[PDB]
């Protein structure tokens, strides 16, 4: 348009596609982040990182 | 305090001991189970003080047996040394020459003129004062007697002895005078002591009985030395326990009868002392209430990694107790490179551990 509308400049008229990435993200940031401090807890205890997968499961 | 004899039969614990081994003590424990329901008659304290091979050892132990209390053997330098799977960091050669090698009791007999040597001077008050807290902490778990040979309370002796022989160094000596207090304080002195009394002379007769090639042949024998030890007992040792808690002084263990020190300490009672609170004498266990029993029982089933802690003391003014940077890197290197010590004690998987993949345990004051 020629027409600087608010509402119509607004509207969630879409042409917004999420990335395979985009809902994905989260999951594998978090999930990643709890596995590294899992890690992290054996790491600083002396204790096998890969040992007590309970742990990163979890 | 009483002797099975008198009892016709052995003791009893009065309620099931707490597993303070294995198991962890927390305040909601604390509030779960109370503390001195387990307590009974013999919850004491019984140190032991002698001049050096007096051979006490066996009579401790045979006073714990026949009293029935813990013998707790006495201090094992070697400890620090030793590890999930025994062998001695010993073996370590003189990789690190300076300040990583070794230095056991017997290198001190061989030669005290190392300023390595003070090492163990400090590490081996620690070893007593850690040994201590295990007594209290069995007393406080199962209310049973314990009787420890020697104390961190009279390491001092040995270490104002040394020094005076000239063998510390004078700012040995203050390190050690002013970090006593810091985690000493932090103690309950023992209900009784009993100090065994040979003369110089008597003790030099008994120690070359023992026939020990790192001592018996040494150097350090003089009579200053072994006697420094009979004149700090008898008076700046012996005064403050003195104060604190019942002194009983027998001429020593070799005429020590067990059977007549048995029944001296049983007649030695203490409800006598269950007057005024305010008295200063047995004053560091007069405890109030059931809660704070706990208190005292959860600062030591809960608290041994902050009781370490407060040896964590800075000086860096002082050579010998410094270490080289790039050598103690070295030194850090071999031990924890070294067989059995990459992870924590039961993750030795290298070593030998099983059980690893879902194994996540950790013991109570497990070292670490
Ligand atoms: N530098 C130093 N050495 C000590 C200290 N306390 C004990 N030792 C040394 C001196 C002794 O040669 C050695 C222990 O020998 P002992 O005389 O205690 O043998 P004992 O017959 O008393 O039986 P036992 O030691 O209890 O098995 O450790 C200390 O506080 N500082």
């Amino acid at each position: 348009s020629a027409v600087n509308d608010p509402l119509e400049l607004l509207t969630n008229k879409g042409t917004h596609e999420p990335s395979f990435l985009s809902p994905i993200w989260n999951p594998i940031a978090c999930g990643v982040a709890g596995v590294g401090a899992a890690i992290f807890i054996n790491w600083g205890f002396r204790k096998p990182v890969f040992s007590g997968i309970q742990k990163h499961i979890a | 305090i009483s002797g099975k004899t008198m009892r016709g039969g052995p003791r009893v614990p009065k309620a099931a001991p707490y597993p303070y081994k294995t198991k962890k003590y927390s305040v909601f424990n604390a509030i779960f189970d109370k503390t001195s329901k387990r307590f009974d008659e013999n919850s004491k304290v019984i140190c032991v003080e002698g001049p050096i091979a007096a051979g006490k050892s066996k009579f401790a132990k045979e006073l714990a047996e026949e009293l029935d209390m813990e013998y707790y053997p006495a201090v094992d330098l070697d400890l620090i040394y030793i590890n999930s799977y025994g062998y001695d960091m010993r073996k370590l050669d003189p990789q690190l020459p300076p300040s990583c090698r070794s230095y056991d009791v017997r290198n001190f007999c061989l030669d005290p003129s190392h300023d390595l040597a003070a090492q163990f001077q400090i590490r081996m008050y620690m070893l007593r004062y850690s040994q201590y807290i295990d007594a209290l902490q069995h007393v406080l778990s199962t209310g049973q007697g314990v009787v420890l040979e020697r104390s961190p309370y009279s390491d001092f002796v040995f270490m104002e002895a040394m020094f005076r022989q000239g063998y510390l160094s004078r700012g040995a000596r203050s390190v050690y005078n002013e970090l006593r207090q810091n985690t000493i304080g932090e103690l309950l002195k023992p209900h009784l002591v009993i100090y065994l009394d040979l003369p110089v002379d008597a003790v030099k007769k008994q120690i070359k009985a023992r026939n020990v090639d790192y001592e018996v042949q040494s150097k350090v024998f003089s009579d200053a030395y072994l006697s420094d030890l009979e004149q700090l007992y008898k008076q700046q040792y012996l005064k403050d326990i003195s104060t604190h808690a019942e002194l009983l002084i027998y001429d020593w263990t070799a005429g020590g009868e067990t059977e007549v020190v048995v029944e001296d300490i049983e007649r030695i009672d203490f409800n006598q002392f269950e007057a005024d609170i305010h008295n200063k004498k047995m004053l560091d266990w007069r405890f109030p209430l059931e809660a704070e029993w706990c208190e005292a029982r959860i600062k030591y089933c809960h608290e041994k990694p902050d009781l370490m802690n407060y040896f964590n003391v800075p000086r860096f003014d002082v050579p010998e107790l410094v270490r080289s940077a790039d050598d103690g890197k070295v030194w850090r290197d071999v031990w924890f490179n070294a067989p059995g010590m990459k992870y924590r004690p039961g993750y030795n998987a290298d070593m030998g551990d099983e059980g690893l993949l879902t194994k996540t345990k950790i013991g109570i004051n497990q070292g670490i």
